[PDB]
């Protein structure tokens, strides 16, 4: 994230490199900084990728911790996304 | 066309309990305290995104113009209106409840064709004009004996009752999660199923453990509910109960007590005897009588069963009868050793002295005894429980069945 | 002599095991259940969205016109006419709810269909006539005309050879042959009964005949004649046989007629008072004067003993035509038709598996050959073998028709 | 005692029954004699208090 230090649609790519490295784990402080900063903010049409590819990055950290947090997924982005 | 209305528009709700049934250590472990833990950062994080969901919304438009004149052009003391009959030319004919009947006009928005006569409608008073359609119209008899949670524990809280385990799990679960065998020899899963024998053995859990572990709705019936006075009030909140049922999820019905339902269907010199005999003769009909049945499934519990209406033993309504029996020297040592799982067991006892000695007492009676010795630990100032205190709790809990039958007759 | 709890005493319990994780792994419990509480009240996305369009269809409508249809637009009532007076109006108007007016016509009407016992469009202030309406229908006997076939041929009522040949009789043939009943001088019966055991092909002969009719149908609710109101369900019973004499030979089926009536008493002064007036009610729509012409009734019971001696009557009821059990012809025709479309070994027998069901139905056939395939899902197979069948018999039959002359069976080889 | 006389001198209220509620404020009720009515909430109550 220090190397690509630029725009942020260059900066799309601070979600890729950072939750790669976390496959599978349980490390719930990412999960925060995975929701906390790019949540919703209503977005006119500029970063929704960025917020759809660091809802990419919830789909793992979630398929490892063997269904303790695979509920847990399920109820949040049940409820959460698509409601 | 061949896909006429694409049936109902209409999605199922499930329950949604059963967040995570896995506190598997049972013990005061500090697993259940990290897993726990678990549950309590996810649900923190979906309660802070939701509240960060309502926070950061600088969207205001309200409704474009179009449905905030539309909430201001119907009235605001909206009413409840009845069909009687359509005369299109967007000027129809309602029904009131007292049954004023007014030619009021169609003010717009409104589709003509999912409004049928019998479909409740919504107007207004000073004009009394059509606004909107009333949809779902449930009596709020119903839709209290609709289950949303999961009650107790799984198939393995019960103590060894595996051969009619298996029964009841190829009418309920099997067909819903793999009908992929039926098709290969096309059999229809059987539909009823009868739970019936003595007081105290497994009827009430084995409905539970199926309402924890299912997919499909769920619905309770508690015997004398579809009972009222008013001669045709009892049959026709069973008509809403399989519609419900019907219009919702491929679900099953659970309606415990069929005892107070049905008996041989004799006639009689009393007057309230027969919106009593009569209600209990449609249910036969929606049961297995016309048109057809769905996917719906019904399960049926009494004590005893010769008492019943033969008209409803028979197959195609109850394809499967079901005996609880009192169990046996093999089955009661799981029946021991489920009810001691979290109690401090002194290494003194051996379960197989009151399993042995004494043939004959229900699974209902194995709780009262683990309940008992528990309290007399307390009573002599005791946290584990020895071998002492079951030889005054299997005393103290069976001295409520009578001394005996017959003198030495037969040897 | 046995006492044991003092307040020190309890002090002694909640310390001693366990003092470290004790509230730690509760009150985690705890408050995680406040929080499944408190994710719900902070959803609340119920959503009952219903009578709205598609909004992009309305928007001419609720510009100007929906404004322009409140206060011209009228709220006007529906009545019904007694009669009128000449050279005036003098029209005399009933609302059977309200009271009864003499009102005088409006400028937009004319004068000359303002017809008796015409339902026409009344004014709310000075309640004159604005516009007259077409006559009512029933709403409920059309949620009862059938339009609909249900799928059950012929070919599936097995065992009933000569059941069907008296019920071909009576349906089928003068709508079909009104000729030979003449051409003889005969009158075909007008009425038949279907009685007998449980399960044994009562509602499969009136759904086969739903499939090949060619005519109007009418299935009817037996409890719908019930009702909580007092004669309301008297006055059902007359739009039922009105608008069958419109239409020419339309089919009426009533089903379990021992609910809308079976006797009638009165020794406790009172009792199935209501259900005693829709029930005579049915009669003299049955028989009296005015005879119903083309008319023909269907009734299925399970219990006849317990009917009504006035429906006894042939000219109300004139074909007792009843099902017995199948002796053995029958069951092996049974057998042939519930297990034709199964995955079976090619090379079985039924006529063994018809003699041990000696006193069964086409119901209890039929679970024979369901369970016969589920011993087959109990293994791993795809076919069902002769053993499928033979445990099957036993599990039906066997497992609650007899358990003393199976094991203690030597009186009798 | 002015102010206990004017609030008194005010017309009653209806008793009516809430069958479930509706999204935005908005519930089902029969009265008593009547049919049902969906209307609209005060102030000092909530949906969730419902
Ligand atoms: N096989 C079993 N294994 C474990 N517990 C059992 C078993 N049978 C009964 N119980 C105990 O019995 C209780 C359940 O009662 P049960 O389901 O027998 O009621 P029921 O059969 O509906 O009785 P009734 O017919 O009198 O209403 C539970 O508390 C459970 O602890
Ligand atoms: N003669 C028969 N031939 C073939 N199948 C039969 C026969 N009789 C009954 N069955 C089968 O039994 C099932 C149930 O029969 P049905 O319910 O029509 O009997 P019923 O006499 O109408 O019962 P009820 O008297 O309770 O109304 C039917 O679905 C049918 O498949
Ligand atoms: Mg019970
Ligand atoms: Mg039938």
């Amino acid at each position: 994230a220090l190397e690509v230090v630029s725009e942020p649609f260059r900066s799309f790519a601070n979600t890729l490199v950072d939750v790669c490295a976390y496959a599978g784990s349980g490390n719930v402080l990412k999960v925060q900084q995975l929701l906390h900063i790019c949540s919703e903010h209503f977005d006119s049409k500029e970063k929704e990728e960025d917020k759809d590819k660091k809802e990419k990055k919830d789909k793992d950290k979630k398929e490892a911790p063997a269904d303790m947090g695979a509920h847990q997924g399920v109820a949040v982005l049940g409820i959460a996304l698509i409601a | 066309p061949t896909r006429v209305g694409k049936k109902k528009k209409k999605t199922k709700g499930p329950d949604a309990a059963s967040k995570l049934p896995l506190v598997t250590p049972h013990t005061q472990c500090r697993l259940k305290l990290l897993k726990l833990e678990r549950i309590k950062d996810y649900l923190l994080m979906e309660e802070e995104f939701i509240r960060n969901q309502e926070q950061m919304k600088p969207l205001e438009e309200k409704q474009e113009e179009e449905r905030s004149k539309v909430d201001d052009l119907r009235g605001t003391p909206m009413s409840v209106g009845t069909l009687e009959e359509i005369i299109d030319d967007n000027h129809a004919i309602v029904s009131t409840s007292v049954g004023s009947e007014h030619y009021v006009s169609i003010l717009s928005f409104v589709d003509k064709d999912l409004l049928e006569p019998g479909c409740s409608v919504l107007l207004n008073h000073k004009v009394h004009a059509v606004i909107g359609v009333l949809m779902d119209d449930t009596d709020p008899l119903v839709t209290v004996m609709k289950v949303e949670k999961a009650p107790q524990e799984t198939y393995a809280d019960i103590g060894g009752l595996d051969n009619q385990i298996q029964e009841i799990k190829e009418s309920v679960e099997l067909p819903l999660t793999h009908p992929e065998y039926y098709e290969e020899m096309g059999i229809k899963p059987p539909k009823g199923v009868i739970l019936y024998g003595p007081p105290g053995t497994g009827k009430t859990l084995l409905a539970k453990a199926v309402a924890n572990q299912t997919s499909a709705t769920f619905l309770r019936v508690v015997g004398s509910e579809l009972i009222q006075k008013y001669l045709g009030d009892g049959p026709k909140l069973v008509r809403e109960l399989f519609r419900v049922a019907e219009e919702h999820a491929p679900s099953i019905v659970f309606i415990d007590e069929i005892d107070a339902i049905g008996t041989k269907r004799y006639d009689s010199n009393s007057g309230g005897e027969r919106e009593i005999q009569r209600t209990m003769l449609e249910l036969l009909n929606q049961l297995d009588g016309f048109d057809s049945r769905g996917d719906v499934k019904v399960i049926m519990a009494t004590n005893r069963i010769e008492t019943l209406d033969p008209a409803l033993i028979r197959p195609g309504r109850i394809d499967r009868k079901i005996e609880f029996p009192l169990p046996d020297e093999k089955t009661k040592k799981r029946i021991f050793q489920i009810h001691t799982s979290r109690m401090t067991l002194a290494d003194d006892v051996t379960l197989d002295d009151l399993i042995m000695a004494k043939d004959d007492l229900s699974g209902a009676d194995i709780k009262a005894i683990c309940t008992e010795a528990g309290l007399m630990a307390l009573r002599e100032r005791r946290m584990k429980v020895t071998n002492e205190d079951f030889k005054k709790s299997k005393e103290n809990v069976l001295y409520k069945k009578q001394e005996g039958t017959p003198e030495g007759l037969y040897l | 002599p046995i006492r044991a709890l003092d307040e020190g005493d309890i002090a002694l319990l909640k310390t001693y095991g366990q003092s470290t994780y004790s509230r730690q792994i509760k009150q985690v419990e705890d408050d995680i259940q406040q929080l499944l509480k408190k994710i719900n009240e902070l959803t609340g996305i119920k959503e009952s969205d219903t009578g709205l369009a598609p909004p992009a269809l309305w928007d001419l409508a609720a510009d100007k016109q929906t404004l322009q249809s409140e206060q011209p637009l009228q709220v006007a009532r529906c009545t019904k006419i007694i009669n009128a007076d000449s050279e005036d109006p003098k029209y005399i108007i009933n609302v059977k709810q309200f009271a009864k007016f003499v009102v005088d016509l409006s400028d937009q009407v004319a004068p000359t269909d303002i017809e008796e016992g015409m339902r026409v469009g009344v004014d709310r202030n000075k309640y004159q006539i604005h516009i007259p309406l077409p006559p009512k229908i029933d709403p409920t006997v059309t949620m009862m005309q059938v339009e609909e076939k249900p799928d059950v041929t012929y070919s599936d009522v097995g065992g009933c050879k000569e059941q069907i040949e008296k019920l071909r009789e009576v349906v089928e043939t003068p709508l079909l042959h009104p000729e030979r009943f003449v051409n003889l001088g005969i009158e075909p019966p007008k009425g038949v009964l279907l009685f007998g055991p449980p399960g044994t092909g009562k509602t499969l002969c009136a759904r086969a005949v739903a499939n090949r009719t060619d005519a109007c149908f009418i299935r009817v609710i037996g409890s719908e004649l019930v009702q909580k109101y007092v004669g309301e369900g008297a006055r059902m019973v007359r739009e039922l046989f009105e608008m069958a004499r419109t239409k020419k030979a339309c089919l009426i089926f009533f089903d379990e007629i021992d609910a809308i009536g079976g006797a009638r008493f009165d020794d406790g002064a009172g009792g199935d008072n209501e259900v005693q007036r829709t029930m005579l009610e049915l009669i003299n729509q049955l028989d009296g004067f005015d005879p119903r012409g083309n008319i023909k009734v269907l009734m299925a019971t399970n219990r006849p003993d317990t009917l009504d001696p006035a429906l006894m009557r042939p000219g109300r009821l004139d074909r007792k035509i009843e099902f017995s059990l199948p002796d053995l012809e029958g069951r092996t025709h049974i057998f042939k038709i519930h297990a034709r479309s199964m995955s079976v070994e090619r090379d079985i027998r039924f006529e063994l598996l018809a003699r041990l069901c000696p006193n069964s139905t086409g119901a209890e056939i039929r679970s024979v050959c369901t369970e016969a395939g589920m011993f087959a899902i109990r293994a791993r197979r795809k076919i069902a073998t002769e053993k499928d069948f033979l445990e099957a018999v036993n599990k039906v039959i066997k497992s609650y028709a007899k358990f003393s002359a199976t094991p203690r069976y030597m009186t009798y080889n | 005692l002015r102010e206990e006389l004017q609030l008194l001198q005010e017309q009653g209220s209806y008793v009516g029954e809430v069958v479930r509620a509706m999204d935005k404020k908005k519930v089902l009720v029969k009265v008593h004699p009547e049919g049902k009515f969906v209307v609209d909430v005060d102030k000092n109550i909530d949906i969730n208090d419902v």
